[PDB]
Formats: structure tokens, C-alpha cells, sequence
């Protein structure tokens, strides 16, 4: 809860039942009718929470995102492939001219 | 002095006896074949006595190398 | 290791010292464990015997990590010992894969006390409040039928599950399983500097604290709008923050 | 090599093996060490997401409004202008000026 | 599966697991002390037990 | 995780252990001196057929 404000019942400015109000809602808590309103009106149906349900046959929304790292994996790989390939060529290239060749 | 926690001799203790069901029949086995061998060797060789004295002459030295 | 009885755990690496003895024995004593290394060798004084006392404990080792070595014996006798000696692996680390699943299955489903209404059954855990006076009172007075039932559990229990201070209500909680009931406010001064306490379920009663006058006094409307004053301005709610937090608490560490 | 010593601290860790097993008792017992690790961390990891599947524990994103006052992929918004709303503007709580931004 | 169910096994220890379970059956010397006492208490557990 | 849910739902016992599962259909002829027992009873585990 945020904010702590309240509703009440209100009168005029200078209202002789005021106060008359005021002993009312401050009798109402101890003998709980208030407390019992707030479960007359407020619930009607109840909500279910059961069952616990299996998480049948994981799919893509479940494990998929394995399937993404291994596609950063050969992506990488062939990244890689052509990243020691010139380096031999130019491993090659101390003894060889045209490294195109 | 305990109900249980954690697989005690109670649960899975009966995997150590088939263990130990491993390791006196494979000794059995093993001088099974150790007097094959000496018959085997008994081919072109003598009584094997003698022979399986060299077959435990070499088990002596432990570093064969021959 | 948790998982497994330390009985378990004081033999079954004795037991890899075991078998590492036992299989060390039979590889010295068969005669298929002799063929060739380097096997272009052409000659008959060259017989290797690759298992060693280092090797044979490094083969059990090795095995019951689930990994493999360079061990791979030949004879039948010693191939009978890694034989069953992987059996023994297997069930060993697919125990420890049930129990430490077995943990983590019971200790998520464990479900704490949340609500009044989940402590109104559970006469395990005993509720007593403070001393006779304002907490108290509401649950005699009331016509609730949870609360109703929460008095009847004080009404058999007096003599000490009803203690007669806040403090000494506070030590009952942290020694026995205890559960205070307490004005919401002091609650949140405790459990803020304990960070071992919380407060579980709502809130029961919505009376409030007021500043007060004598009878027909009138400062009282000016005090009616002084505070009605202080919410949006937001000085009321910064004291809120003032006096009340202290330390923190590593529940978000 | 360089690259062989951190071949065996991924196949090992994969439960794939290599040819690199060592003969020398320094190097062993690194391996040993390896090799018991490698089986606290994966079963540990089949025994956790063992663990997920069964009993499910539903979470909220947010728990708290300090929870919401990050995640601007979560939408605030609220109720027309007027009570909800000014509270908000009204304010000089830090933590509800950000929401007001 | 087996070390699971065989966890969440309550054998059973106070009584309001025993409140719960109307398979196994409680027990009391009639007109006793006991029915004098789970009649005339008004506690949620046992006068589920009284019932 | 197939076999963890499986073993914990056990097959229908008595009445403690098929009040708790309700996704086996409960039994009720409406009006009758059965339901009647129902309606009226003050054990919960009862009640939770009831309820
Ligand atoms: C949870 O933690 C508490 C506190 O560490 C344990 O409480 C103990 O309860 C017994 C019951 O009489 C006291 O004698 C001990 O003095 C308490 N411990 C301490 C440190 O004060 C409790 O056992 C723990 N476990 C459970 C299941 O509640
Ligand atoms: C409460 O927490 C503090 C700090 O973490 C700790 O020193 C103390 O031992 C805790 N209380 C108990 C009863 O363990």
C-alpha cells in the first residue's frame, strides 16, 4: 500500500452529527459488523489454484534457445575457419610469393 | 537412533555384495586361466609344476621387462 | 554430500582403494595382460605390464568420475573387475542424482504458514500475544469465527504460551517456534533490525494512532487539517522512512 | 600445449574424454580433482532442472513498486487524471518521481 | 520417483495431521476424561476431532 | 518429471485421499439422504467434498 488515505461519512462544516457519526464507526469495529460488510459485499466467488501440472514435452518455448547457442557456435566456427586459414597462408609466406597462390 | 536421510547400508548397501560377488569370482577365474595357459604351455613343455613356477617367478619381481 | 550418508562416503573411496589393490594383484598375476608396446617390436623381451600401483588406483578413480582413462585391460580377470567395478559406478552416481533431486524436489514444495487462516489449524505452532490489554481484547470481543477458534487454542494454554511482554515475546519467537501477535507498527520496527524475523499475513484489526485533544477542544480541526496536510507534501511518509529503517536485511543480497 | 590444457578442461568437463591423460602425479591429480567436480556440477544441473519440472513455484516479475521502478519493458500507466494520478505528481519520493518520468 | 513419495511420508506427529486423516482412526475410553475434554474444548483442531 | 507426478498422485484410497485430487468426478444423486449427510457435516475432510 502506497497512500494511506481513507474514506469516511462527512457532514457540513460544523455539524452537530459529527461526532454522533464518530462515536458510530468507532463502535463498529469492536462488535466487527463493519469488519462483516467488508466480507458481504467484497467476495463472491473465490479463486482455484491446483493440480500441479506437468510440464509435458518441453519444446521450443521451453528449450529452443539451446538450438540459438549452438547456431552461435558454427557461426563462429567458420568465423574461425578462415581466421587460420590466411595465417597459415601467411605461415606459408615465409617461404612463398602471390599468397593468393 | 534414526528414521533416515541420505541411502544408508538399508537402501543401496546390497550393491557392495554383488561387488563382492565380482571380485572372489574373478580370482576364481583368474587362476582358471592361469593353469589353461600352464597347459597351454604344456604343449611343448613339461609338467606344469615347474612352468607355473616361472608363471609366478615373474609375479616375484614385479619389474619384468623380459 | 549431503545427498548420501557419510558411511557411504568413508567406504566408497576406500572401496576405489580397494579395488585398486585388488585389480593390481590380478594384472601382476594373469598372463594375457603381456602383449606388445610399440607392437613393430619384433623380439619377445619386451612384455609390458602398463598397470602400476599408480595406474591402478588412477583406474578407479578414473572410472567412478564417469571419465575413462588409459587403463584397458585384456585378460578376463581383469576385465571382470572393471566389469563390475563400472557397475558399481553407475548406480553410486544415479543415487546421487536421485537424492540431491530428492532435496531440491521437498524443499521447493515446502509451503510455509501464510495467512490467519493457515495458522487456525496448525496447533503445532502456538500462537499467544502480548499481555492482557490491546491485542488481546480484540480476539476475545470478537464474533469472527477464525478468531473465534484462535481463542479457544489461548483460552487451554495460559501459564506461559501467553506471555506478558514485547521483548519476552520477542525471545519466545527466536528460541521455540512461536508465533507473536503484535501491533502491525512494532512488527516493523523489529523486523527490520533483527533480519530474522518477518511479518507473515495481513493485517487483522485498521484502528489508528491520532494526535488527540480534551473535549471540544479546538485545535483540534487545526490539527484535523495539519495532518491531512502532511500526506501530499509526503513529510508524514518521509518520517515513515526516517525512524523505521535502520539496516537492511540480506533477503534481496 | 596452451591449447591442448584447455582441450581437456572442456572435454572433461563434457563428459567426453581426450587423449591428453597424464602419466605424472602433478598433472593426475588436477585431472582427479577435475573429474570429481564434473559430477557435482552436471548431476547437481539434472538433479535442479529435475527439480523446476515437478512442483512449479509461479513468480511474479515485480514484487514491489521498487521492483516496477526498473522495468520499463512493464508499462505503468493508471487510472484518468485526478486521484491516483496527483498523488504521483504531488510527490517528492524518489522512487515515485522516476515513475512519474 | 521412488525417493520423493517416500519423502513426503508423515508418520504422522502431532495431531493435526492426525485431525486430518479419517483413514486411520482415533481412540478414546468412552465417557472418559477425553470425551469430557474434546466435547467441552472449543479449539479448530480438536473439535474436528470431537466431530 | 513424468515420474515424479505420477507416483505422488496416488490412485483413489478412501475418502482423505480422494478430497484432496478433484480431478476424479465426485458422487452425488441431488436431494438426496446422502447428500443430505454431506451438507450437515462437521468434519472438514467431509466438508471439502461439500465445499
Ligand atoms: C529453525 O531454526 C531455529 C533457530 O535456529 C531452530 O530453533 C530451535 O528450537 C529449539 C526448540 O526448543 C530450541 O531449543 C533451540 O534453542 C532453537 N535454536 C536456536 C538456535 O535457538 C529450529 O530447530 C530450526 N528448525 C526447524 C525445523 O524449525
Ligand atoms: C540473527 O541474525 C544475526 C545476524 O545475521 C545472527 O548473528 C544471529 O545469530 C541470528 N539469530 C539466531 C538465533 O541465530
Amino acid at each position: 500500500l502506497i497512500d494511506s488515505k481513507g474514506y469516511g461519512v462527512g457532514t457540513p462544516m460544523g455539524s452537530p452529527y459529527r461526532d454522533k457519526i464518530t462515536i458510530a464507526i468507532l463502535q463498529l469495529q469492536e462488535e466487527g459488523k463493519l469488519h462483516m460488510m467488508k466480507e458481504k459485499w467484497w467476495r463472491g466467488n473465490g479463486c482455484p489454484e491446483e493440480e500441479s501440472k506437468e510440464a509435458s514435452a518441453l519444446g521450443v518455448q521451453n528449450i529452443g534457445g539451446i538450438f540459438i547457442v549452438l547456431a552461435a557456435g558454427l557461426v563462429l566456427s567458420v568465423f574461425v575457419a578462415v581466421g587460420e586459414f590466411l595465417y597459415k597462408s601467411k605461415k606459408n609466406a615465409q617461404l612463398e610469393k602471390r599468397s593468393f597462390c | 537412533s534414526k528414521e533416515a536421510s541420505a541411502l544408508g547400508v538399508q537402501n543401496i548397501g546390497g550393491i557392495f555384495i554383488v561387488l563382492a560377488a565380482g571380485l572372489v569370482l574373478s580370482v576364481f577365474v583368474a587362476v582358471g586361466e592361469f593353469l589353461y595357459k600352464s597347459k597351454k604351455n604344456a604343449q611343448l613343455e613339461k609338467r606344469s609344476f615347474c612352468s607355473a613356477m616361472v608363471e609366478e617367478l615373474r609375479m616375484s619381481l614385479k619389474c619384468q621387462r623380459r | 554430500l549431503n545427498p548420501l550418508s557419510p558411511d557411504i562416503w568413508m567406504y566408497v573411496l576406500l572401496a576405489c582403494l580397494g579395488v585398486s589393490c585388488v585389480l593390481f594383484v590380478i594384472a601382476r598375476f594373469s598372463p594375457y595382460e603381456w602383449y606388445n608396446p610399440h607392437p613393430c617390436n619384433p623380439d619377445s623381451d619386451v612384455v609390458e605390464n602398463n598397470f602400476t600401483l599408480l595406474n591402478s588406483f588412477w583406474f578407479g578413480v578414473g572410472a567412478l568420475m564417469q571419465q575413462g582413462s588409459e587403463l584397458m585391460p585384456k585378460a578376463l580377470s581383469t576385465r571382470i573387475v572393471g566389469g563390475i567395478w563400472w557397475f558399481f559406478t553407475l548406480i553410486i552416481i544415479s543415487s546421487y542424482t536421485a537424492n540431491l533431486a530428492a532435496f531440491l524436489t521437498v524443499e521447493r514444495m515446502e509451503s510455509p504458514i501464510d495467512s490467519a487462516d493457515d495458522l487456525a489449524k496448525q496447533t503445532k505452532i502456538e500462537y499467544g500475544a502480548v499481555e492482557d490489554g490491546a491485542t488481546m481484547t480484540f480476539f476475545k470481543k470478537s464474533k469472527i469465527s477464525t478468531y473465534d477458534k484462535m481463542w479457544a487454542f489461548m483460552s487451554s494454554r495460559r501459564q506461559s504460551v501467553l506471555v506478558k511482554s514485547n521483548e519476552e515475546g520477542i525471545q519466545r519467537v527466536l528460541t521455540s517456534d512461536y508465533a507473536f501477535l503484535m501491533e502491525s507498527t512494532t512488527i516493523e520496527f523489529v523486523t527490520q533490525r533483527n533480519c530474522n524475523l518477518t511479518q507473515i499475513g495481513g493485517l487483522i484489526d485498521s484502528k489508528g494512532y491520532g494526535v488527540g485533544t480534551p473535549m471540544g477542544s479546538p485545535y483540534r480541526d487545526k490539527i484535523t487539517i495539519a495532518i491531512l496536510q502532511l500526506q501530499e507534501e509526503g513529510k508524514l511518509h518521509m518520517m515513515k522512512e526516517k525512524w523505521w529503517r535502520g539496516n537492511g536485511c540480506p533477503e534481496e543480497e
